[PDB]
């Protein structure tokens, strides 16, 4: 009834080792370039 | 170079601009710099020099950005470090 | 030419100090150059 | 309880741990946007950096320090004399479309 | 007077980007042989002897 | 080439603090280009006649290259499309989206267009579920007085679901996720008109960041987890949101005792079964999902989105756990104490939307004092 | 609106103009009446003759819009020839982005027709599909493998009639897309006119004028279309077409669709593989270098005497070229249609440039 039964697991696994790597990767992509808004300060100085 | 060498010799007119370079040279450099020297300094300056400068201070540097004034469309600080390269 | 005007124009006084010398005091003269913003003196 | 539900919900609600104002959070439609530009410079510019440091934690996603929350007993309707002209306004235009 | 990993990084490869590219294409390929041959060697361990491949020397002789 | 590529992605401004529920649109642009792109695949070794469909696509994950993965793919693709068609209209509803309402209004066309769609792909494999499927909803056209029945087989080609029926099923499908595409370029469009709602409904005008490259890796990561769910069922669960019915060949003379639909239409198939009336359950499903289409106009509150309105929230979860329940009860027997639960959740659908939560929105603005 | 209602348009265009707003309805009824045959069209080698043939007898009116598709493909290709003509002669491919798609917009039309023919699995569709992918064999070292993964195979068979449904399917309604794109950058310019001169100072709206001519020119193409499609709906087609596909016998006499004719013969002429696969691509890509090619100081080739002459000559080389690819490959047709074929590249690689240098100096400039 399923006779791609290992292929699919053996590809899972390499599914989940290459997401355990890009995941974090590209979270790190992403607080880097928001870092600049994240640590980002603002201030009001209206005339007065 | 040729621009470089008309500012040198033209801003050095009059007393005062001459006066100037004596005092502040002395005070950055140690001594005055003879306008032969600057001379030689520009001659030797060619495309390769150039590029190799520019690379070194220009080239993927974080630049530091000051604005004022109606400046909703200065672009964000990521935007203007990746035109930096 | 090389030297960039004194002040660059396009289109703050509230002392004393820093208004002295804003009186004009001799004819006026207006330059225009190829490579250096124009002037109008006095 | 009314009054007493009142503040409590005015804290539920909390806009005010973002510094905002109450006015700050109305839905801008026609007449809202009518009523902010015709807003004093200063409450206009105040509005627009409560918005801004109100954005600005959102993005963040954290509040003021306590003592910072607008207060429920301080918080008034700047944008209401306004609104309600412009409203007047339209209302009045309305009557007259008739016939 | 010695830098460190990262910065020797920079300065040989990722600096110019016709090198930072060609890190890429050398890297894709060394990783994917290191990648693929490690995953198999998991896959087919978490799995010993049950695989054609474990058993199949008992048949073979074709 | 530039613009328009670009003003109108590069330099788009958006909202400095829209949250992760506003990656779901990039995830729906993602999931009909998955969609097309597995589909057209599939397409190059599935044929549309009676006596070998089934075959087909047995072929197809038996024999063709990896067949198998572009099908459980495409399949469980069609399964992370509703899921996050669900996440983009509860978004929409919560942080009151829908008051742009060309956006809104094409968008309830994109849901029901992508319903239509997915209910004809599934019929394609000619199971038990293709069969009875088609049999079914192509009847709920049957409710129409006069001519009801003659649209419905005007639309089988014949006097029941037979070859006529499979192979312009095929054609359907093939040609509406095309027609999705460009309907959603119009959604688009008319979204740019105005930018981004954000989570606090308040305009962020004063705060614009540009789309790139705050959006662009933010939407990279947001695929990247996408990518990861939909294989996780692709490659350990592949028949987890499945029918084991459909891998039993369709037989036009028996329906399959514990018959349901597909999880994502359970619970609009619930609302249905709770009325013992034709009419009224056909008009009550209708309505189920055009109700969405009304909601703008049912907006009391004075502010646009629910982050600083409690009891809206209280409600707004109410009807979400009030979808679970209808869910769950469409996966159940017509029997007893389901048939009375199924009921009432379907009364509480319409009445939160209808009559509670406009009431929550002016009994807000009363403690607000406005 | 601004699209269309109040497009500015030249005041002159002829009838020559009328071609791109006929290709749009071609296209609209290929994709029309497409669709609606697909509706009862299965692509499974047992089946797909057979369906075709139950379209005709007995789905209703299937015959109709069978054979208003078979020959509405036949007007496509006289209106595309027409249209491009009309551009070579008018010198409207200095419009260059709107020239350039057009030339892809061709090349899609065949690739699209070619995969049509196909579906109904008779010795035309059959054989069809066999030489015209063998083409991406003469590519040194791969050809061979692009064309067996064509195929799904080691020969034209069912893997290749599924998917080339599958592509005839879509491709028409990729064409759509490239072809709004081609008007995208027509309306940067407007349209060029007989005179080849700027047309700015005297431009009318192209609503009621160009629409009302354009519904003109509409209802002549029917006219034309259902002249052939209830007259004559097979004097276009080939009758090898009626007889089931056979993979163990290519029929004597077989020759392309008529639209192919010219090219056909082009690459029959020579006696090489590769030769003559160059010569064929080039045949069509060649349309790409004539902007490069242009050296009259005018834009059109209505006040160029020379110039005209050697259009109509293309335009008779081209028919010959046609003739005899509908001719057997033997003597003396072989000859003649090598002369033909080198006449083509000669006419529009050397002989109109030199004429139009020629003008100019005649001209003085
Ligand atoms: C499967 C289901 C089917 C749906 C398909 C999947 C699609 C997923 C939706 C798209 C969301 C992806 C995304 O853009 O993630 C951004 C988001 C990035 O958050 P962030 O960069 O840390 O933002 C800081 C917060 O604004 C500020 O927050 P903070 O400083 O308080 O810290 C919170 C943060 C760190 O706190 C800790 O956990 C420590 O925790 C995380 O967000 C991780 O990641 C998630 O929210 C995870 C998605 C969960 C799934
Ligand atoms: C096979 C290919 C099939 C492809 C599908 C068919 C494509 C048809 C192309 C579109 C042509 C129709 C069109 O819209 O042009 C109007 C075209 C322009 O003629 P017009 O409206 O009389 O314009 C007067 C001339 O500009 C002023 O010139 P004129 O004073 O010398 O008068 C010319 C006119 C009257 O002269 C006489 O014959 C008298 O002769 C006719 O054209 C009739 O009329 C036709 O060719 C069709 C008339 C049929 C009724
Ligand atoms: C349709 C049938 C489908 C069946 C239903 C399946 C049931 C699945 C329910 C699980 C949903 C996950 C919920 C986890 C999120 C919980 C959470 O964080 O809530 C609090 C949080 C507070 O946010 P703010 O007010 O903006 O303030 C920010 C302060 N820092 O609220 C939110 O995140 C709101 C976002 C809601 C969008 C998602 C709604 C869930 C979707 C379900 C379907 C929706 C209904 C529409 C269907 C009509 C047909
Ligand atoms: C490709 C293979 C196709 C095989 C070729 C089929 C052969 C069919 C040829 C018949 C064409 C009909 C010709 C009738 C028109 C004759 C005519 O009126 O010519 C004179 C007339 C004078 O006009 P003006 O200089 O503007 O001055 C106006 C003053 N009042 O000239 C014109 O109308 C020029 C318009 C020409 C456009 C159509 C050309 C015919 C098309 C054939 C294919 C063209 C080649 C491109 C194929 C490359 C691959
Ligand atoms: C094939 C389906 C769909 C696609 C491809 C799609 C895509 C998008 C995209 C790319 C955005 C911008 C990013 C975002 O905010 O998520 C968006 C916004 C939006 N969509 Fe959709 N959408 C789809 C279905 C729907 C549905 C079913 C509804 C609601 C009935 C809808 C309502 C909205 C609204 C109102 C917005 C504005 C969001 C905001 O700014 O707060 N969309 N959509
Ligand atoms: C909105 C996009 C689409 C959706 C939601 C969708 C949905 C579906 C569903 C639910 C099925 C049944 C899957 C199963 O076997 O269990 C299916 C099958 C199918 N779809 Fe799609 N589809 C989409 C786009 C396409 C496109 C663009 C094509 C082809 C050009 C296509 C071709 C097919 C084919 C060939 C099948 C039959 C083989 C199979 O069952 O896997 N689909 N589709
Ligand atoms: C699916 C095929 C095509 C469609 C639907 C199409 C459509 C159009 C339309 C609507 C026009 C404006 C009306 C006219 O002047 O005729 C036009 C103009 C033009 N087309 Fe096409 N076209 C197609 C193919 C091509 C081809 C194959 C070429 C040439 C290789 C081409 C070259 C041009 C040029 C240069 C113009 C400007 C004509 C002028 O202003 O004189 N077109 N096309
Ligand atoms: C650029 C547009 C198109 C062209 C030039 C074209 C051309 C052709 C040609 C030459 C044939 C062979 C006709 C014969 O002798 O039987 C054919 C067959 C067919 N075409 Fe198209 N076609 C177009 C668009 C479409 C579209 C959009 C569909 C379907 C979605 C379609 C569906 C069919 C079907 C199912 C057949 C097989 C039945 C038959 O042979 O009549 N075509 N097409
Ligand atoms: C030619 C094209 C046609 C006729 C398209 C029609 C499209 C109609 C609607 O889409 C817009 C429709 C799919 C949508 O209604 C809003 C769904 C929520 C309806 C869900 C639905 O599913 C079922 C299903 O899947 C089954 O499977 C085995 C069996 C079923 O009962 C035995 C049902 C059922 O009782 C209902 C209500
Ligand atoms: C998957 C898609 C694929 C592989 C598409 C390929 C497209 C290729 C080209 O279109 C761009 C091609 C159609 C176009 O070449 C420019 C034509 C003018 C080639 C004309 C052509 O036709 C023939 C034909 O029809 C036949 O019928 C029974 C038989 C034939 O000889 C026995 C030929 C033939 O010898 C040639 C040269
Ligand atoms: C993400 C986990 C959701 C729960 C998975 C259950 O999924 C359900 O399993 C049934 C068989 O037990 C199937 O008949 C049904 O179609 C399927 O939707
Ligand atoms: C529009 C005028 C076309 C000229 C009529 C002849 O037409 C030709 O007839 C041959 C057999 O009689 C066919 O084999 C050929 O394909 C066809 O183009």
């Amino acid at each position: 009834a399923e006779p791609e039964h290992d292929h699919r697991k053996r590809m899972g696994l390499k599914m989940l080792l290459m997401m355990g790597l890009l995941l974090p990767l590209v979270y790190a992509m992403k607080r880097h370039k928001w870092s600049v808004l994240k640590s980002r300060k603002l201030a009001y100085r209206p005339p007065k | 170079k040729n621009l470089l060498r008309n500012a040198l010799v033209s801003h050095l007119d009059g007393t005062t601009p001459v006066c100037e370079d004596i005092g502040r040279s002395l005070l950055t450099y140690g001594r005055r710099i003879p306008l032969a020297e600057w001379e030689s300094r520009i001659a030797e300056v060619d495309a390769r020099v150039v590029r190799e400068v520019c690379s070194k201070y220009f080239y993927d540097q974080c630049p530091a950005v000051a604005g004022f004034g109606p400046i909703e469309q200065l672009p964000d600080y990521n935007r203007i470090r990746s035109g930096m390269f | 030419a090389a030297v960039p005007a004194t002040s660059e124009s396009p289109v703050s006084v509230l002392c004393r100090e820093s208004l002295r010398g804003q009186a004009a005091g001799r004819p006026l003269v207006a330059s225009v150059s190829l490579n250096v913003p124009a002037s109008v003196r006095y | 309880w009314l009054e007493g539900i009142r503040k409590w919900y005015y804290n539920a609600a909390g806009f005010n741990k973002l510094g905002l104002m109450r006015d700050d959070t109305i839905h801008e439609n026609d007449d809202v946007k009518e009523a902010i530009r015709r807003l004093p410079e200063n409450l206009y510019d105040d509005r627009v950096f409560r918005i801004k440091r109100a954005l600005d934690l959102s993005m963040r996603q954290q509040i003021l320090p306590k003592e910072q929350w607008t207060k429920y007993e301080e918080d008034k309707s700047y944008l209401e004399p306004y609104l309600k002209e412009v409203i007047r306004e339209r209302k009045e235009r309305e009557e007259w479309a008739k016939k | 007077v010695a830098p460190t990993l990262t910065a020797r990084l920079y300065s040989l490869l990722f600096r110019r980007t016709s090198t930072f590219a060609l890190t890429i294409v050398v890297g894709a390929l060394f990783f994917e042989r290191a990648f693929d041959q490690g995953a198999d060697a998991i896959y087919e361990h978490i799995n010993e002897g049950k695989l054609w491949k474990h058993i199949k020397h008992k048949y073979e002789n074709k | 080439l530039m613009k328009i590529v670009n003003n109108a992605f590069i330099d788009l401004p958006a909202p400095s603090n829209i949250s992760s529920w506003w990656n779901f649109g990039s995830l729906l642009g993602i999931c009909l280009i998955l969609q097309i792109l597995t589909g057209l695949f599939l397409a190059m070794h599935y044929t549309s006649d009676t006596t070998t469909a089934f075959s087909s696509v047995t072929h197809i994950c038996r024999d063709v290259n990896y067949g198998w993965i572009i099908r459980y793919m495409h399949a469980n693709g069609a399964s992370m499309f509703f899921i996050c068609l669900y996440m983009h209209v509860g978004r929409g509803l919560y942080y009151g989206s829908y008051t742009f309402l060309e956006t809104w209004n094409i968008g309830v066309i994109l849901l029901l267009t992508v319903m239509a769609t997915a209910f004809m792909g599934y019929v394609l494999p000619w199971g038990q579920m293709s069969f009875w499927g088609a049999t079914v909803i192509t009847n709920l056209l049957s409710a129409i007085p006069y001519i009801g029945t003659n649209l419905v087989e005007w639309i089988w080609g014949g006097f029941s679901v037979d070859k006529a029926t499979l192979t312009r099923f095929f054609a359907f499908h093939f040609i509406l996720p095309f027609i999705i595409m460009a309907i959603a370029m119009v959604h688009l469009l008319f979204l740019h008109e105005t930018g981004s709602n954000n989570p606090t409904g308040i305009s962020s005008d004063v705060d614009k960041i540009p789309f790139h490259p705050y959006y662009t890796i933010k939407d990279i990561l947001g695929a990247l987890l996408l990518i990861l769910a939909l294989m996780l069922l692709v490659l350990f669960a592949p028949d987890l949101l499945g029918d084991p019915d459909n891998y039993t060949p369709a037989n036009p003379l028996n329906t399959p005792p514990h018959i349901k639909p597909e999880w994502y239409f359970l619970f609009a198939y619930a609302i249905l079964r709770s009325i013992p009336n034709k009419l009224g359950g056909v008009l009550a499903l209708a309505f189920s999902i055009l109700i969405l289409a009304l909601i703008p106009l049912l907006h009391t509150s004075k502010q646009r989105s629910m982050m600083f309105r409690p009891l809206s929230q209280c409600l707004f979860w109410a009807l979400v756990a009030d979808l679970l329940t209808l869910t769950w009860i469409g996966g159940q027997p017509v029997e007893h104490p389901y048939i009375t639960i199924g009921q009432l959740a379907s009364v509480l659908y319409f009445l939160l939307i209808l009559v509670l939560m406009p009431t929550a929105g002016t009994i807000e603005n009363k403690l607000l004092k406005w």
